[PDB]
């Protein structure tokens, strides 16, 4: 009834659908907004330019 | 830079106050970092948005 031979050996070859390959993992540079310095009013020196 | 300036609201937290340091928030940080890396070159733009 279970499709075996007289000895119990199976009569139908099975299948399992081999796992799908390796996987690629990558890294990336990340950038963010950056500001600059400010300028203040200047002092008046005692010396010439 | 983005996470700290935003008060860690970008990362978020489930039912907890954001910005806490523990194994759960570190785990969330690790998974968020993996997502950013996988985005590729537009990763910086996606983070900005």
């Amino acid at each position: 009834r279970h499709n075996l031979s007289i000895d119990g050996q199976p009569l139908s070859l099975a299948i399992y659908a081999e796992p799908t390959d390796p996987k690629a993992l990558l890294t990336s540079m990340v950038q963010a907004s950056q500001g600059g310095s400010a300028v203040l009013p200047g002092t008046l020196s005692l010396y010439r330019f | 830079s983005v996470l700290v300036i935003s008060g860690f609201a970008v990362l978020g937290a489930k039912n907890q106050p954001a910005g806490q340091h523990n194994i759960d928030t570190l785990f969330s940080l690790y998974r968020f970092h993996q997502w950013i890396n996988g985005l590729g070159n537009p990763g910086s733009d996606t983070l900005d948005m």
